[PDB]
């Protein structure tokens, strides 16, 4: 009956191959649509396969279907960051003339924008806030264990005219910036004015 | 369990109005020849049909030309109905029907009965009744002192009880001479050896 | 397409809540899911056509209604906090092989209207270091102390909405991640060519669409009632 | 057509006003099962068959929906030509040999439309079977009645007044 998608979320660098998986119990199943959902939005059909075929290839995406072991695999190649979504895997026994679609729980995708980047930390004027920018995406951020320090997860900027992919995270409290990410693993050659 | 899949009614674009659909599957030699036929009925008039032997929706009336010329365009509808010969007919015969109807076997209950009260040496009529059997192949032969009697024998037609059991009554015009042994001899595909039930004079 | 209605709602426990869906696809089948983390998409009610409704896997608490071929509708007769979620509406054709979804509705069932607080929005001006080591200028936005997480954040340079160079965080953050009524903050980012920023004729705007109570709600507290509203913070250029 | 076995799978019937429906599965004359439309439940004639196989009533419910649709469009398409009524007939017979001291079945044919009501000259109460399809697109329906010692009333629109078969 149930449909199980692994892994509950996946992170991939720009250009690498996303590999999303799914396994259904009920062998009656013969239609397998995959729905892609973008934040703030309803989900919409990405790509479907039927059990007769072993692969539908649609440019960048390819479904691999295994009737024997009852296993799926969605491949995204040369993945751009606009593919960072949640992907759901559905199945229905169409002969059942049900209407109902059986939805797997979904893998959540993070496409790491590939980026000579000078990691820095600045302080900003209240009109205070610490700003750790231009970090290579390889580093992972972590909000302090000590509370009242509001360090947010990383973020990707792309200034259209002049290239430019850039990572950024903002700390603030109510308290000085040279400590803000001490509870985090920073590059050994960062910049602290 | 196993899978009873119905066909997918393709759709159209004081009084009473009646509409009816059905998907008929005509099997011969198991699945060695399947014929699939799909019929649409408005008010006791079949107006559209998909007959597998054709392979296309043909109109049975003027009301049918629109829906037939329509459904023949979009193959998402045709090729689905065309392949219902396997997804419905073949699948259903080789699947649930084997585990059910093509597997039902119930042996007959056979009872002789003398309709007018016995008056030896006076003519009377014996009634071999045969009740509650499936499938419907059955043969009921009468014997008067071990010799097949076809003369003065009248069986009913087959009687559909509608609860997956039939019925047949077989009459013998006869006359009790003492010591005679009538036997009702019943042959059925649910019987390892034929049934014989006797009535002594 | 499929427009659900409203796309943000805040309502109390024990009061009736009626989502609504309109579908312009000449479709016949309609569906009402709800999305929750860890339990994904789950079907609640559906409908083959005008007049019939069928019970999905989770019909408890909600009654459906299909009075139109275009209109499905949910009904939370007695609301419960456990019902708070992102609801979704879809539709499809008979034997159709595609589900056409709506955009979303964010529903917050609350015990107390007390905890609905609009956002406090503040704009931090770029460090001159960043301007003399990269020749870029990152403004940063802070919307704070707002409940529930029904917000949307926009920038506005010189009166026009910008995206080129913008970032807003993925989900907000709880200021005290241990109170069930914890208020949220969300941090964004605008980066601009340094020389475009040292022009004091440009101005940079941070706008926040907050979805809160409604002109048909009762307010029993000293402070201002948290109507659905628009809260902003602006900055200008420098030397 | 001529064959060995004949499955009459997926019989849909609808008629308005009142949106009366039926969804059924026949195989060699007898009814495998129907789908109860109000209970949304597949009801097998033979319970044993129910334990040995399964049918998802949603397929029946969708199909009946499509059929309500087609019925509406077609009712328009004809300038709203109404259904012709049909005189029904019955025949009553007993399931096992009837021995004074030991089920009575009523078999009605040329039913159309699919609306009949089935009945010591006093009201009595039985099992009734869903309507069965004929080749002439009318229907036959059967009513059982469970102790003999020393009838069948049918009410239909093709009947001026009702009739009983003693």
């Amino acid at each position: 009956q149930q449909v199980r998608q692994s892994p509950q979320s996946l992170t991939v660098w720009e250009g690498e191959t996303a590999i999303l998986n799914c396994s259904y119990e009920n062998s009656a199943f013969d239609y397998f649509p995959w729905y892609q959902q973008f934040p703030g939005e309803g989900p919409a059909l990405l790509i479907a396969i039927r059990s007769v075929s072993d692969k539908k290839e649609d440019g960048r995406f390819t479904i691999f279907f295994n009737k024997r072991e009852k296993k799926l695999s969605l491949h995204i190649t040369d993945s751009q960051p606009g593919d960072s979504a949640t992907y759901f895997c559905a199945a229905s026994d169409t002969g059942a003339n049900t209407g109902k679609l059986t939805f797997g729980h979904g893998t959540i995708l993070r496409v790491h924008p590939n980026i000579n980047p000078d990691p820095a930390v600045y302080q900003l004027r209240d009109s205070s806030v610490c700003l750790f920018t231009d970090f290579d995406s390889q580093t992972n951020v972590s909000q302090s264990k000590d509370s009242d320090v509001y360090i947010t997860d990383k973020c990707v900027l792309d200034m259209r005219s002049m290239d430019f992919k850039s990572n950024s995270a903002v700390a603030w409290s109510n308290f000085a910036c040279a400590n803000a990410f001490n509870n985090s693993i920073i590059p050994e050659d960062t910049f602290f004015p | 369990r196993v899978s009873y899949y119905g066909p997918k009614t393709s759709p159209v674009q004081e009084r009473h109005f009646v509409y009816q659909f059905m998907g008929e599957c005509y099997f011969t030699n198991g699945t060695q020849r399947i014929r699939y036929v799909t019929r649409y009925i408005y008010n006791r008039e079949e107006y559209v049909r998909y007959d597998s032997d054709v392979g296309e929706h043909r109109a049975v009336t003027e009301l049918g030309r629109p829906d037939a010329e329509y459904w023949n365009s979009q193959p998402e509808i045709l090729e689905r109905t065309r392949a219902e010969l396997d997804t419905v007919c073949r699948h259903n015969y080789e699947g649930p029907e084997t585990h059910t109807s093509l597997r039902r076997l119930e042996q007959p209950n056979v009872v002789i009965s003398l309709s007018r009260t016995e008056a030896l040496n006076h003519h009377n009529t014996l009634v071999c009744s045969v009740t509650d059997f499936y499938p419907a192949k059955i043969k009921v032969r009468w014997f008067r002192n071990g010799q097949e009697e076809t003369v003065g024998v009248s069986s009913t037609q087959l009687i559909r009880n509608g609860d997956w059991t039939f019925q047949v009554l077989v009459m013998l015009e006869m006359t009790p001479r003492r010591g005679e042994v009538y036997t009702c001899h019943v042959e059925h595909p649910s019987l390892k050896s034929p049934i014989t039930v006797e009535w002594r004079a | 397409a499929v427009t659900q209605s409203p796309r943000n709602k805040v309502a109390v426990t024990g009061g009736k809540v009626t989502l609504s869906c309109n579908q312009t696809n000449n479709h016949n089948n309609m569906y009402w899911y709800r999305q929750d983390t860890g339990h994904g998409l789950r079907l609640i009610h559906y409908s083959y056509g005008a007049g019939s409704t069928e019970k999905g896997d989770i019909p408890d608490g909600y009654k459906a209604s299909r009075p139109s071929q275009e209109n499905f509708s949910l009904i939370l007769e007695l609301a419960t906090p456990s019902q708070t979620s992102v609801y979704f509406c879809a539709s499809g054709d008979f034997w159709g092989d595609t589900l056409y979804f709506g955009a979303g509705t964010r529903l917050s069932v609350l015990e107390d209207l007390k905890n609905v607080f609009p956002p406090e929005v503040a704009v931090f001006e770029p460090s001159e270091a960043e301007i003399s080591h990269t020749q870029k200028a990152t403004l940063v936005c802070l919307a704070t102390g707002f409940y529930p997480d029904h917000v949307e954040l926009s920038w506005w340079v010189n009166g026009k909405e910008v995206h080129s160079g913008v970032c807003t965080d993925p989900q907000p953050l709880k200021e005290q991640p241990a109170l069930n009524d914890s208020r949220y903050a969300l941090s964004s980012r605008l980066r601009v060519s340094a020389t475009f920023w040292q022009n004091p004729r440009n101005h940079f705007r941070c706008q926040v669409q907050f979805y809160g109570l409604s002109e048909n709600d009762e307010w029993t507290q000293d402070r201002a009632k948290p109507v659905t509203q628009i809260v902003s913070a602006e900055a200008w250029g420098r030397a | 057509i001529e064959a060995d076995h004949v499955g009459t799978y997926g019989i849909s019937v609808y008629q308005s006003p009142g949106d009366i429906g039926q969804y059924t599965f026949e195989f060699d004359g007898d009814e495998l099962f129907y789908v109860d439309l109000d209970k949304k439940e597949t009801v097998w004639m033979l319970p044993e068959f129910g334990q040995l196989a399964s049918f998802d009533p949603q397929g029946g419910l969708q199909n009946i929906a499509v059929v309500k649709h087609n019925l509406g469009v077609l009712t328009k398409r004809s300038n709203s030509t109404p259904a012709t009524n049909e005189a029904p007939q019955a025949t009553v017979f007993p399931k096992s040999p009837v021995l004074l001291g030991q089920t009575l079945i009523c078999f009605v044919d040329n039913i159309f439309p699919p609306v009949i009501n089935i009945t010591n000259s006093k009201s009595v109460a039985v099992y009734e079977t869903s309507f069965f399809v004929n080749r002439d697109y009318s229907f036959h329906k059967l009513s059982y009645l469970t102790i003999p010692s020393d009838d069948c009333k049918v009410e239909h629109w093709g009947l001026e007044e009702p009739v009983l078969k003693h």
